[PDB]
């Protein structure tokens, strides 16, 4: 999820996106 | 060298800023 993607790893803003409402 | 992780609290004031007027579901792991 969001932490393993953007925290763990480094994610991109589309990936960030996809976690709004 | 710079960081480009966003961990904590940095990253719900990212969600923050891009999800704008949608808001956004989010679970501390604090």
């Amino acid at each position: 999820g969001i932490v393993e993607q953007c925290c763990t790893s480094i994610c991109s803003l589309y990936q960030l996106e996809n976690y709004c409402n | 060298f710079v960081n480009q992780h966003l961990c904590g609290s940095h990253l719900v004031e990212a969600l923050y800023l891009v999800c704008g007027e949608r808001g956004f579901f989010f679970t501390p792991k604090t």
